[PDB]
RNA sequence: UAUUAUAUUUAUUCAUAUAAUUAAUAGGAUAAUAUUUGUAGUUUUUGAUACCAUGAUAAGGAUUAUAAAUUGAAAGUGUUAAUAUCAUAAUCAAAAUUUAUUAUUUAUAUUAAAUAUGUAUGUGUAGAUAAAAUAAGAAAUUA
């Protein structure tokens, strides 16, 4: 069948047990979100910090399509910001001389 | 698949270079010119088929 | 684990390794792939005869 | 009082048993209610809270070979600081639970949109106009 | 000419600044430690 | 044709179909016979002895 | 010849639903006749613009 | 087309309306490279011409 | 009890072949055996079917100059046509007749491929405008 | 008779209706146009003869 | 939409009151057409040009059996009043003929010789609700 | 005007109503050619032998090699009841076909003591004999199962040869008409839908098809239906 | 016909294709039609080998022409009606109810873009886009980049 | 009580729909030869319709706040997938206001290309209503 296809290959995961730590689960007024992770999100922003994803360069991600979320586009590698720059840039540029308007207007 | 058989569609290539030559292209042994033949109805092609 | 993407390859990539299957298959073995008849509830609907 | 009908769903190749009781009901005053969470390996192994019982060679050797789990969760919590990874405040909450072992208008409707680890991100079935935790509609110049 | 060029398969040919896959990616995630110096 | 052995119908089609089988089971005679072309039925061939129904 | 094929040929085996375009620029000899395009004097009469309305053309 | 209109009852009006859009064809040439002597041995661009 | 669309119907082909050919089974569609198509209508029901279905310009609609009844009703009013003697009286005839309707081939590209300037689009081709011929 | 005649449909039901799965495969992209080239047995006789 | 006046009425959404980019409505009724002007008589809701030929509509092109009505585009001709035949032109409810020929009609479409919307209106194809809001307008005596 | 025959009905008599295009397995529908023109063994019933079927060699074949003999080509006989053979084929050898499981699996010498004549290497070519071209055929797929590399099959073998009519065996064309319901074994369950349908295998089977598809000659088939007409009994749409 | 065995659950899905039937005749009546127009209408002489009476006569021969051509497409594209190739619904073209570049109607569109068909990419709701020309100067600077890639850039000959 | 302000500004004459037939495939120059030029087997079915005939996405501010950061929400607004058993109603122009749900041009100069709105000057004047803390500029009466 052409349909042959759409078939599982694995045995999919059972639900065996009881809804993770800290599950959102709502008592007589709740207003809750199955979205907002209980946890990371309680977790003061002055210790873990304003990021959502890691401080990479952007390049590196992709705006999703359907999901309101990023992805990377090389399946969860990540290439640190040092590795843009030629070795030991200043301030990771192409050229430690100038910032790219400088670079700009001295090429001119 | 075999590879090597791209090197006859090298052919038609070398057909329009005789042409640009003056090497008429029916001196060929007719043996050549049937092997030819075959590699051309493979790959060629005009823009109206 | 669950699969993240799927693919049409031939079979020849991955394939049980000679010294594991049993001696000539094409010529010893008639194999036929073929479809369950009967509702299967769960596993797969084709099996090798 | 024309009530709605439902035609149950049996087991497909793509449909295992399971997922149709869990995702399916042909009772439809039980439609629209809420999400329902359950647990796998590991969650399922921190919720339940299954003390192990010893066992043979493999478990001797896992409490020889064990080290100190009071510095690995500390490490596992810093290294949130590696280049990509965030800092979370679960591997925080256990190195706890290791030490300790002994506008205003809106913000109803704003709900997802400040920076917001997710668990489960939202989709374009369920969120009209949300774009994501990532973007930033109002940028700075910065050098 | 050739279908598939001398250079890819002829060992007189072999580029001696070609270096294999895994070396360069594993040493491009390297992340060197930051505290090189006291204070900073 | 080239592909299935035969035409086949469109979905909607199929539908109605498949229905008419299902509640032709129970009921009858809820129905009418709408027809292209009338003649088939009003002067059928010499044969043609419906089988009769209850 | 040959480079221009396996140029043209890249689109057999491009990425998935990618697709592309072929700009060619090349050199290529004209030739100027005198004979068929002479230079020669304006007319002794000349043109108006009344040779050239609407139409005019065909 | 590589894509979708490949191969099938559309690829051809699909391909025809590719190269009507694409019927334009620049010339191009330096007037540099017009003033060269003639066969005449005049040149053949000169600063009034 | 039986609602027909069309009273009567033709056969496609005739009877030399016919009366032999019966007694080879063919196989017709298997989910709608029965084919009454527009070769099968008679020549009275083609000639109206064809009618129809020109929006305006068509024979069929009331007003396009081609109706033959006498009379039409428009919300209970009855409206007695004005024949076309009458309608030249102040209406001038300008009629060049059915070479008005073709082009050239030499314009054929300028057209799109056409020599015909009828309402229907016209075919060069053997089958789009077959009836059973 | 032939064994590679097989059903590319399911048995229909309103399982095609109420569902997205997809009625026929997408186009594979990197599959050539079939087309003509090759020869009868009749004509490569012809030729030796 | 509320009422059904034609086959419309069951297709269409009204979309409350919606705007329309510049001189695109769908629907093309013309309630301007005949609105009066002196100065303008020869400009307003005529051809740009006094130079046009006279459309389509004011001659017959192929051979015909008859016609019930003559386009509302066609314009007032001096045969139109002299030779004393049939001018009809599909108006609401039905149809409205030119029976009374003059020659102050020559030159301009019938467009422009139809009212539109008439000051009178039907008792009998109103609603006694619709009936009612049209007393609210003042227009309706009750 | 309408009936069961006519109507959509899922089930007629409490069995899968096999007259709707939906009750069978979409697999039905794809393309076959007649067979039954063709030799026994060819035809699809055989299917699971299929893979076994011998290589050819015709009476041309035969009579050449009557004149002009190869050492190492074997003519054997499979001719099964002495009652029934009255000639030699010349050059033959006797193995009936009843005996081969047992012949091929003697070594040298045994087969030697039982046949009285060499065993063919399994190299050789070896022509298979029998009245129909049936027996030889079975004997055949014995012979290429122990494996052995030539194995020719005459059809039409003794038959042809001495224009002697008989059979190995008594099998007729015609099946008898089906007995019972339509068997439960054939009965395909779809793994989408759950829904039962037909195969067609049982009361319907393309043999039958076959077996009363329209006869070859004007004459005959006329012969066959009543004066106005083949199929009277259907509306005229279904015929 | 008269719903007899109807294949499409949406019957005036076909009015669609009535629709494409209107733009092939317009490709086969537009060059005739313009022409028939242009040379019409001209008040200046036409040529130096045309002028006067053979143009004033040439002229009214032509419109003769055009007015007998019976079935001649000349309605304006913007008079024909938009309706989904999916649905069969339809939308005012320029309108936030017709999605041009899909040719599909607001209602599809959403139907298409929310469960996921079509291939789009969400964008803030509020502002111009990603697209640096609409965001310069909205809708009609895009409409003229368009025209200046199709036309001007080329210097014609 | 600390983690900090509603009493400011600007608005309100709001209308627009029409002239019935949805049912199938069929390839052409530069190809080693098909008139397959011109491929001809009426008639047993019935729902999306003008009509009962389940599903699904709108609008609707009321307390997770400032830092490297969005002032728009799930509780469902005609068109979408299992209940059928009155009927062809669909734009291809030029057309007939009753509909809660709409920011119009207000006094030097005023109808040229698709045909394009003739009406209401009345002391910025009842009742009743609308909108905004966001590259703008407003600051003191919580549960
Ligand atoms: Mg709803
Ligand atoms: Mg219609």
């Amino acid at each position: 069948y052409y349909w042959s296809r759409y078939r599982m290959p694995t045995q999919m995961p059972k639900f065996d047990g009881p809804a993770p730590v800290a599950a959102p689960q709502s008592m007589n007024s709740t207003k809750t979100n199955e979205f907002i992770d209980p946890i990371d999100d309680k977790f003061p922003m002055s210790i873990r910090g304003p990021l959502v994803r890691p401080d990479v360069p952007e390049d590196q991600y992709v705006d999703s399509w359907y999901i309101c979320t990023s992805m990377t586009h090389h399946m969860g590698d990540y290439r640190p910001w040092s590795a843009s720059a030629p070795p030991n840039a200043f301030r990771f540029r192409p050229f430690n001389e100038f910032d790219a308007k400088g670079r700009e207007y001295v090429q001119y | 698949a075999n590879i090597n058989v791209v090197e006859k569609k090298k052919v038609p290539l070398v057909l329009a270079q005789m042409d640009e030559l003056g090497v008429p292209r029916t001196h060929l042994s007719r043996v050549l010119m049937d092997e030819v033949e075959d590699s051309l109805r493979k790959f060629q092609t005009y823009r109206s088929r | 684990q669950g699969a993240v993407a799927t693919a049409e390859i031939p079979a020849f990539f991955n394939e049980r390794p000679a010294w594991e299957r049993p001696p000539l298959e094409e010529t010893l073995y008639v194999t036929t792939n073929k479809e369950r008849y009967d509702d299967v509830r769960g596993g797969d609907i084709y099996y090798d005869d | 009082a024309k009530r709605r009908v439902i035609v149950p769903i049996h087991p497909t190749p793509n449909f295992p048993a399971h997922f149709i009781k869990s995702a399916f009901t042909t009772d439809p005053l039980k439609e629209k209610q809420k999400a329902r969470f359950s647990s796998g390996g590991e969650a399922m192994r921190e919720v339940q809270d299954i003390p192990k019982n010893l066992e043979g060679e493999r478990s001797r050797r896992d409490l020889a070979s064990r080290g100190d789990t009071e510095f690995q969760a500390l490490v596992e919590f810093i290294e949130g600081a590696s280049y990509d990874q965030l800092i979370s405040g679960r591997r925080f909450k256990k190195v706890y639970d290791v030490l300790s072992e002994n506008g205003h208008v809106m913000t109803p409707h704003t709900t997802l949109h400040g920076r917001r680890i997710f668990w489960i991100p939202p989709t374009w079935n369920r969120a009209g106009r949300f774009l994501g935790p990532h973007v930033t509609l109002y940028p700075g110049m910065t050098p | 000419s050739a279908n598939i060029p001398r250079s890819v398969w002829d060992p007189a040919q072999h580029n001696p600044n070609w270096s294999d896959s895994y070396g360069h990616d594993i040493t491009n995630r390297r992340a060197w430690p930051a505290r090189k110096w006291t204070v900073g | 044709m080239t592909v299935h052995g035969t035409s086949l119908p469109s979905t909607y089609r199929m539908h109605k179909d498949i229905n008419k089988a299902q509640r032709n089971d129970r009921k009858l005679s809820g129905n009418r016979f709408k027809v292209l072309c009338s003649s088939g039925a009003k002067n059928p061939p010499s044969g043609w002895e419906p089988i009769p129904d209850a | 010849t040959e480079f221009e094929k396996r140029m043209y040929d890249i689109r057999h085996w491009l990425h998935r639903q990618t697709s592309c375009e072929f700009h060619t620029i090349y050199r290529r000899n004209v030739i100027h006749d005198s004979a068929v395009f002479p230079t020669e004097h304006d007319p002794a009469t000349p043109t108006t613009h009344e040779h050239h309305r609407m139409f005019s053309f065909a | 087309d590589n894509l979708q209109y490949k191969r099938y009852d559309w690829q051809g009006w699909y391909q025809r309306m590719l190269d009507v859009h694409n019927r334009n064809v620049s010339l191009r040439c330096r007037i540099c490279d017009l003033q060269r002597l003639d066969g005449n041995g005049v040149q053949f661009v000169d600063m009034q011409t | 009890s039986v609602s027909g669309v069309f009273s009567k119907g033709r056969g496609i082909g005739h009877e030399a072949t016919t009366s032999i050919l019966r007694y080879i089974p063919r196989a017709r569609v298997p989910w709608q055996p029965s084919r009454f198509g527009r070769e099968n209508l008679t020549a009275a029901d083609m000639a109206r079917l064809w009618s129809r279905g020109r929006y305006r310009d068509g024979p069929g609609n009331y007003n396009s100059g081609y109706c033959t009844e006498r009379t039409h009703v428009l919300e209970e009013n009855t409206v007695s046509i004005i024949p076309r003697r009458e309608l030249e009286k102040y209406m001038p005839d300008i009629t060049i007749g059915p070479k008005a309707l073709v082009t050239p081939v030499s314009l054929m590209n300028a057209r799109n491929g056409h020599r015909v300037t009828h309402d229907l689009l016209h075919s060069y081709d053997p089958h789009i405008g077959r009836l059973g011929k | 008779m032939l064994s590679q005649n097989v059903a590319k449909t399911t048995v229909p039901s309103y399982y095609m209706i109420r569902t997205n799965l997809p009625h026929r495969k997408p186009q594979n992209q990197w599959e050539g146009v079939y087309y003509y080239s090759g020869i009868t047995k009749r004509q490569r006789h012809l030729i030796l003869l | 939409l509320k009422i059904a006046k034609s086959a419309f009425g069951f297709y269409l959404a009204r979309r409350g009151q919606r705007k329309y980019p510049f001189l695109r409505r769908p629907h093309i009724k013309n309630t301007h057409s005949m609105n009066p002007s002196a100065p303008y008589f020869w400009s307003f809701m005529t051809a740009k040009s006094q130079m046009a030929f006279l459309p389509e509509e004011n001659y017959i092109t192929g051979d015909w059996t008859g016609k019930f009505f003559v386009s509302k585009r066609q314009v007032y001709t001096l045969q139109h009043a002299t030779s004393g035949a049939k001018v009809r032109v599909k108006s609401f409810p039905s149809i409205f003929e030119f029976n009374s020929p003059s020659r102050w009609n020559i030159g301009k479409e019938m467009n422009t010789l139809t009212k539109p919307r008439m000051d009178l209106i039907d008792e009998q194809m109103l609603t006694k609700k619709q009936r009612l809001d049209y007393v609210r307008a003042g227009l309706l005596p009750k | 005007q309408a009936d069961r025959r006519t109507r959509h009905h899922m089930m007629v008599d409490g069995q899968i109503n096999p007259r709707e295009w939906f009750n069978w397995h979409p697999k039905e529908y794809q393309p076959w050619y007649f067979d039954r023109h063709k030799f026994l063994y060819e035809q699809r019933q055989y299917a699971q032998f299929h893979h076994l079927l011998c290589h050819q060699v015709y009476l041309k074949d035969m009579l050449h090699l009557m004149r002009y003999p190869e050492p190492y080509t074997h003519i054997i006989d499979c001719r099964t009841s002495t009652q029934k053979m009255h000639r030699w084929v010349p050059h033959s050898l006797w193995l009936p076909r009843d005996e081969v499981e047992y012949a091929l699996q003697l070594s040298a010498d045994e087969f030697l003591d039982m046949y009285g004549f060499r065993k063919p290497d399994k190299s050789d070519d070896v022509i298979l004999l029998s009245h129909n071209g049936i027996y030889s055929e079975q004997a055949g797929w014995e012979w290429k199962k122990q494996f052995f590399q030539h194995v020719y099959n005459y059809r039409g073998g003794t038959n042809e040869l001495f224009g002697e009519s008989y059979s190995d065996m008594n099998v007729s064309d015609v099946l008898s008409p089906w007995k019972g319901p339509f068997p439960q074994s054939g009965v395909f369950v779809d793994k989408w839908s759950k829904r039962k349908v037909l195969t067609r295998t049982g009361p319907f089977d393309r043999q039958y098809e076959m077996q009363d598809f329209a006869l070859p000659d004007l004459e005959l088939e006329k012969a066959r239906h009543p004066e106005e007409g083949p199929r009277q009994n259907m509306p005229f749409g279904l015929q | 016909m008269r719903h007899i065995g109807q294949d499409v659950p949406k019957r005036h899905t076909h009015f669609v294709l009535e629709s494409r039937l209107m733009y092939e005749k317009s490709f086969r009546d537009c060059w005739l039609h313009s022409v028939c127009r242009a040379i019409s209408q001209l008040d200046e002489p036409l040529s130096k080998t045309v002028v006067g009476t053979h143009q004033k006569m040439l002229q009214r021969k032509v419109t003769c022409f055009q007015y007998n051509q019976y079935g001649l497409f000349k309605t304006p594209y913007y008079r024909l009606a938009n309706v989904d190739r999916y649905h069969a619904v339809q939308g005012v073209a320029g309108t936030r109810e017709w999605v041009p570049y899909v040719n599909v109607s607001y209602w599809t569109m959403n139907k298409m873009v929310r469960g996921g068909n079509l291939l789009v990419h969400r964008v803030h709701y509020t502002g111009w886009g990603t697209d640096s020309h609409l965001k310069k100067g909205g809708w009609e600077h895009r409409w003229n980049k368009v025209l200046q890639r199709n036309v001007l850039q080329y210097s014609r000959i």
